[PDB]
């Protein structure tokens, strides 16, 4: 709720593997698929 | 670098918003507007609900990774984690 | 000449199960057993019914049109029909 | 009860041009098969 917290969560030693396999998922998902 | 990944996958197009909720609702990451956006979070969050219940009760074992949904406008993914969430909004481009 | 369609699908890579919604959430054509086809069809039925009513929450002009789960297990793609809907069932590898 | 005839229906030839419909969805989305990477993942 407050940024205290936030930067406390984002900088914690949990987000680590989240924020990597947020990146790698998306940039997975950068490939266009066609419907025509 | 977390702006730095906002930059970069902001920058993919088609993309109108990286609104990412967590596991709490709460908007630990959000771009646009977020009364707007806050309540579909809170939806999306009741819905990644809807689908780890559907995974975890349908099948014991299995896990829940990713979502993929074409709507009629736009191209919507959802990327569930073990422990927190993700939601972005694509169009096609 | 849906039959040879399912015919080809039958040795394709990570087929796990090749069924369809028959009747709004009731299955009819089933290659599987009651449960796995019919009762398992008619959750995700209800939970696409969920989903269309999240997408018809953030604009009841957005209906929506495809739906794909990537798992563990299986990667299962859902296209939502007029009246029936369809279920496909697929291996991840 | 939930058909008197289940058969009729679907032996038809024109609920099965929705289902061509839905088969050229099918089409449309078996055609990519792409699998996800490791980058050593360990599990």
């Amino acid at each position: 709720l407050t940024e205290e917290e936030k930067q406390q969560i984002l900088h914690s030693e949990e987000f680590l593997s989240f924020f990597d396999h947020s990146t790698r998922i998306v940039e997975r998902a950068l490939s266009e698929q066609i419907n025509i | 670098e977390v702006e730095e990944t906002l930059k970069r996958l902001q920058s993919q197009k088609g993309v109108q918003g990286i609104i990412v909720v967590n596991t709490e609702g709460i908007p630990i990451k959000s771009t646009m507007d977020n009364p707007t956006t806050t309540q579909y979070a809170s939806l999306m969050h009741s819905f990644i609900l809807k689908a780890r219940s559907t995974v975890r009760d349908i099948d014991p074992q299995n896990d829940l990774t990713f979502l993929r949904i074409r709507s009629k406008k736009n191209e919507i993914m959802v990327a569930p984690d073990k422990d927190y969430f993700l939601i972005v909004i694509q169009n096609p481009t």
